[PDB]
């Protein structure tokens, strides 16, 4: 199916505790493939020239981000006392044919959106007056054309290569293993919990229906969570009146399943 | 493949 | 500045079976800023060698980390995760419940 490559970058200042820590992690879908940290199978196949080029770009990125953090403190009239965070997230999305669906290149400062490259890969959206300064500088320096070139070229090219080299895991969707548990809360009510375990990728839809009606408001949904062995887990629960369990159906949709599942409590 | 960042904010 | 408190889940890698080796996880997510303290507890006491995932974040910029250790569950042993963050007045403790 469709695939994505993304790098998730975090630069964090720490006044009095050295220079800002910089970490860049690379993913193909929900699979981390690389980590570069200033505090430090299918990928090692690449060779030394690949490694040397990536580590050198990472070192350059660390210096650019350290200077951006200095600039940001000034743009927001902040003191040198506090810790601040600049985040960058970029990459490409491709369809089954490996063709570009869209590119991404965005930034956040202190957890707030700062500036982002638009879907057109030519123009910027600045969140505030400080980001309008960055937009003006980046328009003058033709930064979008450089980012576009990576997003349309390099990103798609390398993503295609990684999917070929890592085909046995990257191209394999592992279906959820599912079951429904029953937990009496009182003599009048019980919790029905619908489980999904060992699935990949993380994207999944878990729902409960009562008489074929979606129970969106009465369903407790936990966030999808990593198991630690590449797979993910999720559960959805509903509180049901004792004896009415059979009116409830859990519905599961996932890429690894040819047909969705409909599950009920099986006493 | 990592992308270079040469322009500061 | 704007801060986001961590969401916390404590669970096992594989379905829990008393006496069978598994992995105890504590997934912290949705937080900002990134500094966080996470401990895995066995009967109220800190577990020594706990590993963690590399710092990453979601589409909404909030951070997430997985803390994990190899453990063998039993009927008697109690497990928990103790999290501290700038948003929390005191450490938040979440018990491991094999049904969650």
């Amino acid at each position: 199916g469709s695939h994505s490559m993304r790098y998730f970058d975090t630069a964090m200042s720490r006044p009095g505790r050295g220079e800002p820590r910089f970490i860049s992690v690379g993913y193909v879908d929900d699979t981390q493939f690389v980590r570069f940290d200033s505090d430090a199978p299918w990928i090692e196949q690449e060779g030394p020239e690949y490694w040397d080029r990536n580590t050198q770009i990472f070192k350059t990125n660390t210096q650019t981000d350290r200077e951006s953090l200095r600039n940001l403190r000034g743009y927001y009239n902040q003191s040198e006392a506090g810790s601040h965070t600049l985040q960058s997230m970029y990459g490409c999305d491709v369809g089954p044919d490996g063709r570009l669906l869209r590119g991404h290149n965005q930034y956040a400062y202190d957890g707030k959106d700062y500036i982002a490259l638009n879907e057109d890969l030519r123009s910027w959206t600045a969140a505030d007056t400080a980001a309008q300064i960055t937009q003006r500088k980046w328009e003058a320096a033709r930064v979008a054309e450089q980012d576009r070139a990576y997003l349309e070229g390099t990103c798609v090219e390398w993503l295609r290569r990684y999917l070929e080299n890592g085909k046995d895991t990257l191209e394999r969707a592992d279906p959820p293993k599912t079951h429904v548990t029953h937990h009496p809360i009182s003599d009048h009510e019980a919790t029905l919990r619908c489980w999904a375990l060992g699935f990949y990728p993380a994207e999944i839809t878990l729902t409960w229906q009562r008489d074929g009606e979606d129970q969106t408001q009465d369903t407790e949904l936990v966030e999808t969570r990593p198991a630690g062995d590449r797979t993910f887990q999720k559960w959805a629960a509903v509180v049901v009146p004792s004896g009415e369990e059979q009116r409830y159906t859990c519905h599961v949709q996932h890429e690894g399943l040819p047909k969705p599942l409909t599950l009920r409590w099986e006493p | 493949q990592i992308k270079v960042r040469v322009d500061m904010v | 500045m704007i801060q986001r408190t961590p969401k916390i889940q404590v669970y096992s890698r594989h379905p829990a079976e008393n006496g069978k080796s598994n992995f105890l996880n504590c997934y912290v997510s949705g937080f900002h800023p990134s500094d966080i303290e996470v401990d895995l507890l066995k009967n109220g006491e800190r577990i020594e060698k706990v590993e963690h995932s590399d710092l990453s974040f979601s589409k909404d910029w909030s951070f997430y980390l997985l803390y994990y250790t190899e453990f063998t569950p039993t009927e008697k042993d109690e497990y928990a995760c103790r999290v501290n963050h700038v948003t929390l007045s005191q450490p938040k403790i979440v018990k491991w419940d094999r049904d969650m």
